[PDB]
């Protein structure tokens, strides 16, 4: 690791587009 | 030598040459892509490939 390799602040939007139910 | 002179004497130069530079020779070399892989810290190169299929898989797995 130098600069980077955070993967944390990138999931937000894998929990966001499950919404299937109404 | 301006210094030699004061103990002995010099004639006139048969020859007069300088200062010249020696160096150890590269002797070339190849052109590479592993050289590219290292501006950049040779573990993020393999990290490139992670993701991508993480994104491949869900889009293949939710075609439904």
């Amino acid at each position: 690791q130098k600069i980077g390799g955070i993967f944390i602040v990138l999931a937000a939007g894998l929990v966001l587009s499950v919404l299937v139910a109404v | 030598t301006h210094v030699r002179e004061k103990a002995i004497d010099f004639s006139k130069p048969f020859m007069t040459l300088g200062v010249s530079i020696l160096y150890r020779k590269p002797n070339g070399t190849n052109p590479s892509v592993f050289s590219f892989l290292n501006p950049l810290s040779p573990d993020i190169w393999m990290y490139v490939l992670l993701a991508y299929l993480g994104v491949s898989v869900v889009l293949f797995v939710i075609a439904r």
